[PDB]
């Protein structure tokens, strides 16, 4: 993934500032909220019945907090994610049947929660390096489907 | 959005398709499952092998369906209605694979009709087959 | 597509909004030229400079016509009816650039808007915005 | 771009049968038709105002083929699509303000030209390998986009 120094710089500061667990619990219980098709994935994990007990529900946090730690380790990467992603991406598609669309899905509304969180700081330019980022993550998800 | 002249179109061009609607809509699932093949992710409980009679028997009601659209063009939303429902609670298949399988339905058309598949004809298609998805996500969100 | 409470939901956001409608259409406009460079291929007329008063100009119709649809939700196809024609028949924007816009004008309002931007009216808005897209782009074929 | 020598034999095959001008000529103007938003890039084109005149119109079966010609040339170095469309692709950002979404809309329509063109010997697996052309070819224009 092809980012300037500049681009790279402003990802890795906003990012010391976040608080990991909470933000991948709120990405992913808006992710459900907001695309409510992506709950066919997670009736297993009990009540998603309104956006209260979604958004309230441990096994959507849980899980949130899985996928951003992924995400976040993977911001180290950020000139090898295809190599970084790979195993995960043969994951998703031979044995969990995830369809790409989803990765893409998150990708904006991770990008909605940091402009919530952050609001006047989370600035144009530094929204336009984080969008390469979630693209460059879900394109790296998505390479070894077949 | 559909025109009568777009409503003439696909009756005469689905009315040539006849009792071939079955195969074709086989035909059109197998270009799909080789040329995107993220959309086989929605079928890991089927076998997706040349002539697999799963994917014959799911095109042929998928065909069966749009015959049903055809035959209520003016009144789509109620004659998918079961269909919308199914799609948006149960199935919960991405909007954006509808695009792909009408793609390779026109293809499909595209390559059995030499002389109805004209512009025209081809424009009208495309347009009524987007309404069709159209209607078929309409209860998602 | 928007029910009742998506409609409570929007008119509450864009009353929030206020008189920074004007502003927050320019900052989307700005976070969509950084973000998704292929749009600026519809502005080559433009001084796209940060500030310049085109875009300034710009984002202030933008979020008048928005403004517009919040007031008529319930009746918006005839209420952007010169501008379905204008971007149909005139402008005539690839569709897919409407979801680009949206998502930044998405972003402008959960970055001015801490209290409001819960998960349901994070829903209601996005499904708002896919409405007035849907109408804009309704008389292209 | 990398392509099994099954798909590329598929596509080479298949090439030698084309006749660029006839085909440019047919993929363009069905764009201009299924897609009439694309014709604002044609205005001194002339009258494009019914299908029978976009088909008919020579201008539209000129570009046409001068597209395809071009596209024909993708095919003989499609190990390197990137380096051979780079200066076409300066040239539709810089000067044309070409949408590169319009490549895309191309790709669609030129595959179902060569279904129309050559029905059943354009299987499930020829088209799908021509998928992943038209998909390369369009990455390649929209690559140097700023
Ligand atoms: C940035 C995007 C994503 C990353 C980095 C990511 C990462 C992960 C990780 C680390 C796992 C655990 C695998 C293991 O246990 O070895 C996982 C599992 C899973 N993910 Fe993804 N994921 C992403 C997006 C998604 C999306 C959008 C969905 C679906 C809407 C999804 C659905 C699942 C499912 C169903 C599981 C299995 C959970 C379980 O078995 O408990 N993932 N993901
Ligand atoms: C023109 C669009 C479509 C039509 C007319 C259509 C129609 C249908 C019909 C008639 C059924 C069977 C319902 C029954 O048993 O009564 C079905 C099932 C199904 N559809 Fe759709 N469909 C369309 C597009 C799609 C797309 C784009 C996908 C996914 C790529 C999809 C995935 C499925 C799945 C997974 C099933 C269930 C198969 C099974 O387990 O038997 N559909 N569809
Ligand atoms: C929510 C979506 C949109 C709304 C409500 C909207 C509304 C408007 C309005 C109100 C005007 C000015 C009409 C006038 O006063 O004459 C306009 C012009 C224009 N729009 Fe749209 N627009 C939207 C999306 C887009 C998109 C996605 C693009 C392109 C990326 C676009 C490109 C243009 C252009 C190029 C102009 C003319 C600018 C000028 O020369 O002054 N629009 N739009
Ligand atoms: C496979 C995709 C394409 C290829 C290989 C291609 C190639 C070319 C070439 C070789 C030229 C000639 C430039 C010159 O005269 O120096 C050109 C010009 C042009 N192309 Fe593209 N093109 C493609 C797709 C498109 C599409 C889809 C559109 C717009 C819908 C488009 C619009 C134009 C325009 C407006 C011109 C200029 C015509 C004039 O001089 O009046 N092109 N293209």
């Amino acid at each position: 993934m092809h980012l300037t120094p500049e681009e790279k710089s402003a990802v890795t500061a906003l990012w010391g500032k976040v608080n990991v667990d909470e933000v991948g619990g709120e990405a992913l219980g808006r992710l459900l909220v907001v695309y409510p098709w992506t709950q066919r994935f997670f009736e297993s994990f009990g009540d998603l019945s309104t956006p209260d007990a979604v958004m309230g529900n441990p096994k959507v946090k849980a899980h949130g907090k899985k996928v951003l730690g992924a995400f976040s380790d993977g911001l180290a990467h950020l000139d090898n994610l295809k190599g970084t992603f790979a195993t995960l991406s043969e994951l998703h598609c031979d044995k969990l049947h995830v369809d790409p669309e989803n990765f893409r899905l998150l990708g904006k509304v991770l990008v909605c929660v940091l402009a919530h969180h952050f609001g006047k700081e989370f600035t144009p330019p530094v929204q336009a390096a984080y969008q390469k980022v979630v693209a460059g993550v879900a394109n790296a998800l998505a390479h070894k489907y077949h | 959005m559909l025109s009568p002249a777009d409503k003439t179109n696909v009756k005469a061009a689905w009315g040539k398709v006849g009792a071939h609607a079955g195969e074709y809509g086989a035909e059109a699932l197998e270009r799909m499952f080789l040329s995107f093949p993220t959309t086989k992710t929605y079928f890991p409980h089927f076998d997706l092998s040349h002539g697999s009679a799963q994917v014959k028997g799911h095109g042929k009601k998928v065909a069966d369906a749009l015959t049903n659209a055809v035959a209520h063009v003016d009144d789509m939303p109620n004659a998918l209605s079961a269909l919308s429902d199914l799609h948006a609670h149960k199935l919960r298949v991405d909007p954006v694979n509808f695009k792909l399988l009408s793609h390779c339905l026109l293809v499909t058309l595209a390559a059995h009709l030499p002389a109805e598949f004209t512009p025209a004809v081809h424009a009208s298609l495309d347009k009524f087959l987007a309404s069709v998805s159209t209607v078929l996500t309409s209860k998602y969100r």
